[PDB]
RNA sequence: UUUAAAA
């Protein structure tokens, strides 16, 4: 937009929220019962992510097959119309995207019980229809809710939260305008614990401030877990009855 | 086409770690001694820490700036691993997860974190700028790939000198290297990478919902310690107490207290490696400028 | 590689007729052995670049043997070498306050070329033969070897001349150089020369300490007159042998436009006028523009009239006629620079041309080309103004550091008035200061500016009586540290 | 005078580093090892030659550099005694020592020597020995000079990279392995440099033999 | 587009 106030002395951010408030969280389960065994339409703020889980099934070729566990594939596709300005580049084979795809596989191959499904492959297909800051964390929450829909055994929830540091004030769930004005940290908390399966810091942060940012980060991630959990309670109860 | 590890060797190294023993004889928090070998031309740096040997080559050229940032210069880097450092690296596989994660970590440490003065690399806004390229050559692999490569690039940029340019309104004349002395690049901070390897003597189940943290963390693992590694962490700090970048994805889910402890342990390491590069660059400058005391023009009076 | 291989161990040959010395320097035979002359040096304290060296010896016919000796820089800086081109682009040494950009490496400007005492040094000597009235009888130029007996400073040479128990041949030679300088200066003032003042002030370090005004001594005019006489004598000689490409310096006459606004301020507020019919009339008029109450006011007119003076210029004789060689400030038909080759590059070219006139070494073709000489003169002229503006800014910076780090009250004179600002010149610090109207009064809306009387009426801060401030007013200024370094008015 | 070190890498069968003037090339040899499907040869040994420049990626300039180096090492190795096997020979040029865009003769001369040295340390069957030198002619005197510097190439009319093969104590020349030339020359100057290049490579293998003996002998029975 | 002198 223009030159906005990031965090006014009145504690209000550019979009109206406060320092410890999250964007609206509206998740959806089983949105593609005809295209994949797992489905999750993640709508965290303006972000709109479609996550599909095709598997566990036989691999298309017997070349790559682990006879003691499963193969976890993640396909993150950022559409050209993800932002306001239509992307001119290719995005698919981008080096920044391959880092995200790999970071997601490592994150879940330790949490997903690949041993229960030997000699199989689990394909995860992601399509980002719109992004607005904190896209990494929303990618996390989408995969979690999409595997559960597919009936894949997991040890716990994996929550994705994004935290920014503006001067001396942490900010939960940073949007695009906030990421372009401060440092950003995306966390990957496991359940109600403090175990971090992901820790990405891509901008300079003072060491004396990182610990407090992590504490407020994992605290908001637990809040993200409950919103996903309450979505599964409502989906399971209305489905049985 | 991959390294075969015997069950006997795998069990021995894990139990040795449970007794505070490493095959090479270091400690759990001892970084390998780093050695910097400067080549002939500027930007030719060879880094040797342990048996891992890496070589970096710095270059630059005139290129068009980005349309969204016309006041900044470009920074290119590509780390293609050849079978020279080991026959397990298939040549031509530029999309390898190790090569991908290495470039993205150094690119965040140098370019995104503001180590290289990109604004000083601007000649004319939105038309002409410097595109500094960092070619990293992996010579001998023994763990600590992104640790040594980050030391090589940072030692290379501080040792490299760009050609001099005089702006006459809209024209740009690149002065030959023999005509004018090249100008060194501007470096704001010195990002130094320190990796952490994690092991669990238990299992995955006792680690997800287990309060008792029995993890074993070692600083700068070797190749054999890396192949038996469970979780991996990479932090990057500078002497200004600032966290340049952090990359931890997968492996053992660790807690916040141990990750904060890794940074404070890594700061004492990067603080010493920083002063070594500043000292070894000072000694290499006096090697080339032996009679530099007589050629000084700006001299004090009385 | 262009420097001598001996480095700091370079020594002048004790025997100029030595067969081994003349094998490395065949031009040594064309060099005089003036090492028997009692030569001394008088330079400011803390000097490193010793360019000049004077001596005096009474001749048996009632005259004096006065001779200045200049550092033979051209024996080391040869044309066409990388050492020459590196000094030609610098033009002159820039003298700041803490640092000092040198035109030549310190091997030459400090040790080998500098006329250091007690050591044999190469020099380009100019020997005269003055009478009791300081009249030149015959002049001779030659490259020689000298050994400086001493190296006094201005404050040290003054004590040795004023002392009466030190009566030796070297001290008595300094006595003659004092009585001959005042006779050379008197005949110049009668010929139309100018005597302008300048706030020459310096500071001390440990880190700015304090601002101290520099004092003049009788020995300052001693060296000054013989440096002028040397430059004049060498000017006529290099022009007599190279009238097409002689390195000279001129000074055009100040137009009536420059002294227009200055005379209007002196006539409408002080009823004084500076004569412009001749250079002598300008000097004689400044001596009468003195205020009875303020003795410094006479020097203030000399400072403000210095800005009205035209800028001197380096040039080659092949671009002008002889009546255009006039130097307005010195009132001499021709002039050049020769007595400072370590500092200015103009003296480097003058030394090469003077050596060719005597027959020491043939002048290089780079100093016989009008095109090459023209481009050299435009560079050493641009490098001359840059050096002066840099020296004034370095003094202004370190003085400005004393303003914020040392709060005090000093007296200053105004030199210009505006509708919303007053410029004040302080003799204690030797720098000008602007006092804006917002930082001078509380209500700037109730002010009036009279352009015919050069006054600005306002209501001072913490005062209900409006004050009328004119030009050339002796006021007391203050300094504050109001920052979120500011001068006010008392 | 050139410098050379053998056995510098720990994860390859054979390593070497050839330094001449300003050009520095590190080579790595690993074999015999299991080849791939498209690489295995039914009767003889397969070669995987890969050279890399100091700056930038491996463009088509280094592709012809691999094909010429391949023709030098292929007849030098007894390939028939390693059936269905592979040997990786990677050459990494640390410093070019010339102009990469205008010249490429000094790097070929150092890659040949560095590869032969690494083939000796790895213990591969070699029928003979090898030596390569760069040769150019200054347009001023029009005479033949070996190992010309970087400034001597820009004034050269034609460049040459002669690779020879020596037997019987590094004296008898069995065959001329490679003689790559580009520029302006005639038949009179061809044998004028070929005769001069044969005696400059003879003292090279004599210098190579001394180097590869000061390092292999201490590792054996000593 | 600040004279002269030693720096």
């Amino acid at each position: 937009m223009s030159r906005l106030e990031i965090y006014s002395p009145e504690g209000l951010r550019l979009d109206g929220r406060r320092w410890n408030e999250l964007r609206r969280f509206e998740s959806s389960i089983n949105t593609h019962p005809h295209a994949a065994d797992g489905s999750s339409y993640m709508e965290q703020g303006n972000n709109k992510i479609i996550t599909l889980v095709k598997g566990p099934k036989e691999p298309r070729l017997k070349s790559q097959m682990d006879t003691s566990k499963a193969l976890l594939n993640v396909s993150v596709n950022i559409t050209k119309f993800s932002k306001f300005e239509r992307s001119k580049s290719s995005h698919k084979n981008e080096r920044r995207v391959l880092e995200i795809q790999t970071s997601l596989v490592r994150m879940f191959e330790k949490n997903v019980m690949l041993n229960i499904y030997p000699r199989t492959v689990i394909d995860i297909e992601i399509h980002v229809l719109e992004q607005d800051g904190g896209i990494m964390g929303s990618l996390i929450n989408g995969i979690t809710l999409a595997l559960i829909d597919a009936g894949i055994s997991m040890f716990d929830y994996i929550s994705g939260i994004s935290v920014g540091l503006y001067d001396t004030t942490p900010l939960l769930d940073t949007n695009s305008l906030e990421e372009n004005a401060m440092s950003t940290v995306t966390l990957g908390v496991v359940g109600k614990s403090e175990k971090l399966s992901l820790l990405l810091v891509e901008d300079k942060i003072p060491l004396d401030r990182l610990e407090n940012v992590l504490a407020i980060g994992i605290a908001g991630a637990h809040r993200v877990r409950d919103l996903m959990d309450e979505e599964l309670r409502k989906h399971a109860q209305k489905r049985v009855s | 086409k991959d390294i075969e590890i015997s069950a006997s060797e795998s069990k021995f190294i894990l139990e040795a770690l449970r007794q505070n023993y490493r095959l090479d004889g270091r400690s759990f928090d001892q970084f390998r001694d780093v050695e910097i070998t400067f080549g002939k031309e500027f930007g030719d740096v060879s880094v040797k820490m342990g048996n891992t040997k890496v070589h970096c080559r710095i270059s630059c050229q005139i290129a068009q700036p980005y349309e969204d940032r016309p006041f900044e210069g470009l920074f290119v880097i590509s780390t293609e691993i050849s079978p020279m450092a080991g026959s397990q690296f298939e040549n031509g596989n530029i999309t390898g997860e190790d090569e991908v994660l290495c470039s993205r970590i150094i690119e965040k440490s140098v370019r995104r974190s503001g180590a290289l003065d990109v604004e000083g690399l601007c000649i004319v806004a939105g038309s002409k700028c410097w595109a500094v390229r960092a070619d990293v050559h992996f010579l001998d692999c023994d763990g600590g790939f992104i640790d040594a490569s980050c030391i090589a690039v940072m030692a290379g940029l501080m040792h490299f000198k760009k050609p001099d340019i005089t702006v006459h309104g809209e024209q740009i004349i690149v002065h030959p290297v023999n005509e004018r002395e090249p100008v060194p690049l501007g470096i704001l901070h010195i990002p130094i990478c320190v990796t952490f390897s994690f092991f669990n003597p238990q299992d995955t189940e006792e680690n997800i919902k287990g309060e008792t943290n029995s993890e074993i963390s070692i600083i700068d693992a070797t190749l054999k310690e890396e192949l038996l590694r469970d979780g991996v962490l990479t932090v990057t700090l500078n002497k200004n107490r600032e966290v340049v970048q952090v990359s931890k994805a997968g492996g053992l889910p660790m807690d916040a207290l141990t990750l904060m402890k890794c940074c404070h342990e890594a700061y004492s390491i990067i603080e010493k490696i920083t002063d070594q590069i500043l000292q070894l660059l000072k000694e290499d400058s006096e090697k080339r400028n032996k009679y530099a005391a007589m050629l000084t023009s700006e001299n004090a009076r009385e | 590689e262009c420097l001598p291989a001996e480095g700091h161990d370079w020594k002048a040959p004790t025997k100029l007729d030595d067969p081994e010395a003349v094998s490395k320097d065949p031009l040594l035979t064309k060099r005089k052995d003036l090492r028997d002359k009692l030569i001394c040096s008088i330079d400011p304290p803390g000097c490193v670049d010793i360019n000049d060296a004077l001596h005096a010896k009474k001749l048996p016919n009632g005259n004096w043997e006065v001779g200045v000796h200049i550092a033979d820089v051209t024996h080391f800086v040869k044309p066409g070498t990388a050492l020459d081109a590196e000094g030609a682009a610098r033009g002159t040494s820039v003298y700041l306050v803490d640092k000092r950009i040198d035109m030549l490496p310190m091997l030459l400007g400090t040790d080998l070329c500098s006329l250091k005492p007690y050591v044999d040094r190469f020099a380009f000597s100019v020997i005269w033969e003055l009478d009791d009235s300081a009249n030149i009888v015959n002049v001779n130029f030659m490259k020689s070897v000298i050994r400086s007996r001493e190296a006094f400073s201005y404050e040290q040479a003054q004590l040795r001349i004023d002392d009466k128990t030190q009566n030796d041949e070297l001290t008595m030679g300094m006595r003659a150089l004092l009585k001959l300088s005042v006779k050379l200066k008197q005949k110049r003032l009668e010929a139309g020369a100018l005597n302008l003042a300048s706030p020459e002030v310096k500071v001390h370090m440990d880190d700015p300490n304090e601002v101290e005004i520099k004092k003049l001594l009788a020995t300052n005019s001693l060296v000054e007159e013989f440096m002028l006489l040397a430059n004049i004598s060498v000017a006529r000689k290099i022009y007599d042998a190279f009238p097409q490409t002689a390195m000279l310096r001129r000074h055009a006459a100040p137009p009536s436009t420059n002294f227009e606004i200055l005379n209007e301020m002196l006539n409408t507020r002080k009823n004084m006028s500076i004569s412009l019919e001749s250079s002598k009339a300008l000097a004689d008029s400044l001596d009468r523009c003195v205020d009875p109450e303020d003795p410094y006011f006479n020097t203030l007119v000399r400072i403000m009239s210095t800005r009205c003076m035209m800028a001197a210029q380096y040039f080659y004789s092949g671009a002008y006629s002889y009546p255009d060689f006039r130097h307005y400030g010195l009132a001499v038909d021709i002039y050049t620079h020769f007595t400072s080759p370590i500092r200015r590059y103009c003296d480097v070219v003058a030394h090469r041309q003077l050596a060719g006139a005597i027959g020491y070494e043939p002048l290089s073709l780079t100093h016989r080309d009008k095109n090459k000489m023209d481009m050299i003169c435009r560079n050493i002229n641009r490098k001359h103004r840059n050096a002066q503006f840099a020296g004034r800014a370095s003094i202004e910076y370190y003085v400005g550091q004393v303003m914020r780090n040392n709060e005090s009250t000093e007296t200053g004179y105004v030199i210009k008035v505006f509708n919303n600002g007053i410029v004040v010149l302080v003799p204690k610090f030797g720098v000008e200061g602007l006092i804006r109207l917002d930082n001078l009064t509380e209500d700037p809306n109730s002010a009036a500016f009279d352009e015919v009387e050069y006054k600005l009426t306002f209501v001072p801060t913490n005062s209900d009586k409006p004050r009328d401030v004119y030009v050339f007013d002796k006021v007391e200024v203050q300094v504050r540290s109001v920052m979120d370094a500011e001068l006010l008015l008392k | 005078s050139v410098q050379a070190e053998i056995g510098i890498l720990d994860h390859v069968d054979g390593s070497s580093e050839f330094v001449s003037q300003d050009t520095k090339v590190i080579c790595s040899v690993t074999g015999p090892i299991e080849p791939k499907a498209r690489q295995e040869l039914p009767t003889q040994l397969a070669l995987e030659i890969i050279v890399r420049p100091a700056k930038g990626v491996a463009t088509t300039r280094e592709k012809v550099l691999e094909d010429k180096l391949r023709a030098v090492l292929t007849p030098l190795i007894t390939r028939h005694c390693y059936p269905r096997q592979l040997c990786q020979i990677t050459c990494q040029i640390l410093e070019s020592g010339e102009d990469e865009a205008e010249f490429s003769l000094r790097e070929l001369s150092c890659c040949i020597n560095a590869a032969f040295l690494a083939l000796v340390d790895a213990g591969i069957a070699l029928n003979s020995m090898c030596a390569s030198i760069p040769i150019a002619i200054i347009k001023d005197t029009s005479d033949i000079i070996v190992d010309p510097t970087a400034e001597q190439l820009k004034i050269s009319l034609s460049v040459h990279t002669l690779a020879l093969e020596f037997v019987n104590g590094g004296k008898v020349v069995k065959n001329v392995l490679l003689l790559d030339s580009n520029g302006d020359f005639n038949e009179d100057q061809l044998f004028s440099l070929l005769e001069l290049g044969e005696q400059k490579c003879q003292e090279l293998v004599t210098n190579i033999r001394r180097i590869i003996q000061d390092n292999i002998s201490p590792r054996l029975v000593v």
